[PDB]
RNA sequence: GUGAAUUACUUAAUCAAUGAAGCGGAAUUUCUAGCGUUAAAGUUUCGCGAACUGAUCCGCGUUGA
RNA sequence: GAGUUCAGCGGCUGAAUCCGGUGCGCUCUCGACGGCCCUUGAAAAUCCAACGGAAGUG
RNA sequence: GGACAUGGGUUAGUCGAUCCUAAGAGAUAGGGAAGCUCCGUAUGAAAGGCACGAUUUUUCGUGCCUAUCGAAAGGGAAUCCGGUUAAUAUUCCGGAACCAGAAGGUGGAAUCAACACGGCAACGUAAAUGAAGUUGGAGACGUCGGCGGGAGCCCUGG
């Protein structure tokens, strides 16, 4: 039960290795296309750059832009953490069909981006948005 | 006060973050 | 305030040579020109066959001539464009050059115009 | 050293300025081999039908130098 | 009449064969971090150093002043493994493999690669299976008394360092070589010192021992400490010969 | 039939590596070939890396970028298992230094 | 039983003497034996060189410093215990 | 060569280390084979602008025997 | 279309170059392993990749 | 006749040298020595770079950290076939390739969500920016013993 919607986890395998993601929906029972206990997540690919009080507003926006990604990941490849992210506006947007039709996948990516942008500006989940160094 | 302006203090103890550039005038091989 | 334990010697202004006179009164003429590159063509039986078959002239060439200077000397002395140059130093210590002429020109007419056939 | 299975692209490389000559090969097993000398590669095309080979040959631009079996 | 084999050992073909050496085994330079605190390193790899009986450890430390990694070649102690953390300095724990000043370690501890004088990076107790024992301290004069592998007791500065534990590879001389070939191979990766021809088998020109109609020395084999380089053969300045029956 | 070295180097060495070919002229001939390439090895575990060809050093310069690496963090420098250990050990020790700091701050 | 007494030393044949070969036998069976890895428990530790003991267990791959012929020596074990008790006292 | 009532001192010379990296004074980092650099916060002036502190001052004899 | 073999003509013209099996075989190489050592078995030039994020109608 | 006389003959971006370093030789710094020269090779050396800036009192400020020689058997960019000569050929000729470097051009991709997507994953893709600094890898390695695969030769059925 420690893999719940709203829980921050780390992707340990795949292209996005070491990226912090939020559990968007858990299908631990399995599925026909994914016979294992997978969980769809939304995370960050390009973390926003560090900002300085001396920086002008245009660069502050320029560095604060964040590139998200949505992915279904195996439980064994996810590393759950104690941190939790409040996924407001992000409760119902992901479904098996949303992955089947990429137009819903593209819409989900855009909504995930705008939510991550606003949350970053709000200054919440500082650990979630800082890159993990390894 | 922008919340993104978070403090990142560096500890300069033994074994901590890299030592800052200090005045080494008395140790220079003149 | 020094942050480095080493002392590197400072950079000083380095004036360039502005001599009060020339060490040589007159600069020497180019000591390896086109006429000194090409000594005389080789007209042995093997050379003749290369003329008639490979479209290649054979010249007795100065030792210090490279493939570039041979090409320009041939172009200036004969107004023919070589497409390849192959050189060897003969066992007697003289350079021999196989100048392969372009397909537009034939070595036969070039040989007759030179007059060494 | 470059086998081409597409007729058009064989034609287009033939029209391309790098092309210098084309060659015709008539094998005993009755297939026609269109070889196209280019600057860097030699593009050859194998066709199993005579009339397609003939219509291809007349499809070559006139300026290209075509040579029969060597 | 000619200079003897001992006199020709000045260099030339008697140099150490150092083509395959895996680095000089030394402690870290005694810096501020190692004097006032401790610094942690990771044992990258334990390797065999040809011509040496003890394996060497490649411990990687972080440079406290610059963005780079320093790699130090240590004399491996028994129990060292790849990925083990090694702490060097005054506040280092008394764990096998750590480097501490001798003044910070209690009496009776077993240490190796000890410095004779603080800052020479290891002198005493380095051959395989050898170690130095902390006998006692003298805080008033800031000295430490230690027992060496030979049993000689020595006074060292209390700031001298030493690796906790015994040197790896102990028991090397416990196994007989069994044949000249094993001695041949053991000494290729060392100097040119083998095989050793006796002086009695030489001639009067070749050695003081040589000559005669029989293989006899002809004079006492204990020579004075004051003898000339060509005379100094046999038992030099021997205080007592023979077996302890 | 018997063959000879094409070059002036006798004494088969590591650089004098040869192959037998039969030519369109029905000739048995040597072909002087180069040494074999090596798959890049992992930096931490030393295992050869997966997804990269085995080429000589300079021959790696002709490849495309994606043909010499793997799309992952440290991809093309560390194996997947090595990277996974890097990630989990990094995160776990970071949580410790946080929990040690919270312990010592009070 | 192919050899009743000589054991691994049978390769040396009749040379080198009986006693000078028996001590090699004890040392050589120690040197070539497989030892249980302290980190993974798999019986996969084998000597590499004099003093080096490498574990070939997939996922362990740990190298160890030890004795010339055996992984752990009595002198090293005594030193480890005495240093442990000294540290605990200190 | 300098002192003190037999001893001290170090600048002569000797030795040893280094990348001559933190010396002498005062004021007041240890359950893990990970990464650690191109200062950011704070405080004043005019956008990764400057300046001060972050990173105390003093002495200067590179340190140790 | 080359090389090779063969049949003809006075340089030229005809054919054929095909279909398969085998191995404690030799030569070289390659792969996966094994044993040996108080012996553990070069360097550098060169080339690549990664962590990091300077910077940025065009 | 390898004799004697007269002539002719050796063609390379791809084969070597050249480049690299090995053991080792060896100038410079310095110190010896009446000297010839000796010792020395990052040593008791001021041993050389790099970037920012309206241009800085139009007299420059601010930061950032090792020679050379030495291998035609070691390391190493890239060439094969057929043919030709009285004598040369991986060098010439015919055909067919390859590597290194340079410049702009066509076509394609990414881009105002600046720096592509897919796969649970191991990883894949025709592309998919990355300074300084750090780090990893290839180059890069003994020996013997069988076992398996390949190529050439050998054997063999039409």
């Amino acid at each position: 039960k420690i893999l719940k919607p709203g829980k921050v986890a780390l992707i340990t395998r795949g292209r996005f290795a070491g990226k912090k993601v939020v559990i968007l929906q858990a299908i631990d029972q399995g599925s026909k296309s994914h016979p294992f206990g997978h969980a769809v997540v939304a995370g960050v690919e390009r973390y926003p750059l560090k900002v300085t009080k001396s920086m002008g507003a245009k660069r502050i926006a320029r560095r604060s832009r964040v590139k998200p990604f949505i992915k279904v990941v195996n439980y064994n490849h996810l590393m759950p953490t104690r941190y939790a992210l409040e996924l407001d506006n992000l409760k119902g947007l992901i479904t098996a069909d949303t992955f089947k039709e990429p137009t819903q996948r593209s819409a989900a990516r855009k909504t995930v981006k705008k939510t991550f942008e606003e949350k970053y500006q709000s200054g919440k989940s500082a650990w979630f948005f800082t890159p993990l160094r390894f | 006060k922008n919340p993104l302006f978070v403090s990142r203090p560096r500890s300069f103890g033994i074994g901590q973050d890299i030592q800052p550039k200090r005045d080494l005038s008395r140790f220079v091989k003149w | 305030v020094r942050t480095s334990t080493t002392f590197r010697r400072p950079k000083t202004l380095q004036l360039s040579r502005k001599p009060k006179y020339a060490r040589k009164s007159v600069a020497h003429a180019p000591r390896l020109d086109e006429y000194k590159i090409i000594v005389n063509p080789i007209n042995s039986e093997s050379a003749m066959k290369k003329i008639e078959d490979d479209n290649t002239l054979v010249f007795h060439v100065h030792l210090k001539a490279n493939k570039f200077t041979i090409k320009e000397a041939v172009r200036k002395l004969y107004s023919v464009e070589p497409v390849k140059i192959n050189t060897l130093i003969r066992p007697n210590g003289t350079k021999k050059a196989f100048v392969k002429l372009s397909a537009d020109a034939d070595a036969l007419d070039v040989a007759n115009r030179i007059g060494f056939l | 050293p470059r086998q081409i299975s597409d007729i058009k692209q064989f034609l287009e490389i033939a029209r391309r300025k790098d092309a210098t000559s084309a060659r015709i090969k008539k094998n005993t097993n009755k297939d026609v081999k269109f070889k196209l000398r280019c600057s860097k590669y030699l593009y050859t095309l194998v066709v199993a039908d005579a009339k397609k080979a003939e219509k291809l040959r007349q499809s070559l631009p006139p300026d290209l130098t075509v040579t029969e079996v060597g | 009449g000619r200079v003897i084999r001992a006199q020709r050992k000045s260099g030339g073909i008697f140099q150490a064969h150092t083509r395959l050496r895996k680095g000089a085994a030394q402690l870290r330079t005694l810096d501020f971090a190692e004097r006032h605190g401790y610094i942690r390193g990771v044992v990258q790899k334990i390797i065999h150093d040809p011509g040496r009986g003890a394996p060497l450890a490649k411990v990687a430390f972080r440079n406290p002043y610059h963005y780079r990694t320093d790699v130090e070649t240590f004399v491996a102690t028994e129990g060292m493994y790849t990925g083990q953390f090694v702490y060097c300095g005054k506040n280092a724990a008394l764990t096998v493999g750590n480097v501490l000043p001798v003044g910070e370690m209690p009496e009776g501890t077993i240490i190796s690669n000890v410095e004779e004088k603080a800052g020479d990076r290891g002198a005493l107790g380095r051959s395989s299976g050898n170690y130095v024992i902390i006998v006692g301290h003298d805080v008033d004069t800031g000295k430490t008394r230690v027992k060496l592998p030979s049993g000689a007791k020595k006074v060292v500065p209390s700031s001298a360092r030493g690796v906790v534990g015994i040197v790896a590879g102990g028991g090397r001389i416990d196994k007989p070589l069994l044949k000249a070939g094993r001695a041949f191979h053991k000494y290729r990766v060392k100097r040119n010192c083998w095989p050793r021809t006796r002086g009695v088998a030489m001639n009067p020109v070749d050695h003081p021992h040589g000559g005669g109609n029989h293989q006899h020395v002809g004079h006492s084999t204990t020579v004075p400490r004051q003898s000339a380089p060509g005379q100094k053969v046999g038992l030099i300045a021997a205080r007592r010969t023979g077996l302890l029956r | 039939q018997r063959v000879t070295y094409r070059r002036r180097l006798a004494y088969n060495t590591r650089s004098n590596r040869t192959r037998i070919i039969k030519t369109p002229g029905n000739n048995i001939r040597y072909l002087h070939i180069k040494k074999l390439g090596t798959i890049p090895r992992c930096g931490d575990t030393g295992v050869p890396l997966q997804g990269i060809p085995a080429l000589r050093p300079r021959e790696f310069a002709r490849l495309s970028h994606n043909k010499k690496t793997v799309q992952r963090a440290y991809g093309g420098c560390l194996s997947a298992n090595a990277v996974k250990d890097r990630i989990v050990r990094a995160f776990l020790i970071e949580e410790q230094k946080i929990v040690k700091q919270k312990l010592k701050q009070l | 039983k192919r050899t009743k007494k000589v054991g691994v030393t049978g390769k040396y044949g009749v040379r080198y003497g009986a006693s000078l070969r028996r001590d090699v036998r004890k040392i050589e069976v120690q040197q070539h034996s497989r030892y249980q890895c302290p980190f993974c428990g798999r019986n996969t530790v084998k000597r590499t060189a004099a003093g080096i003991w490498c574990c070939n267990g997939k996922g362990c791959k740990k190298v160890l410093a030890g004795g010339a012929w055996t992984v752990t020596t009595a002198a090293a074990t005594s030193a480890r215990s005495t240093i442990r008790r000294l540290r605990e006292m200190v």
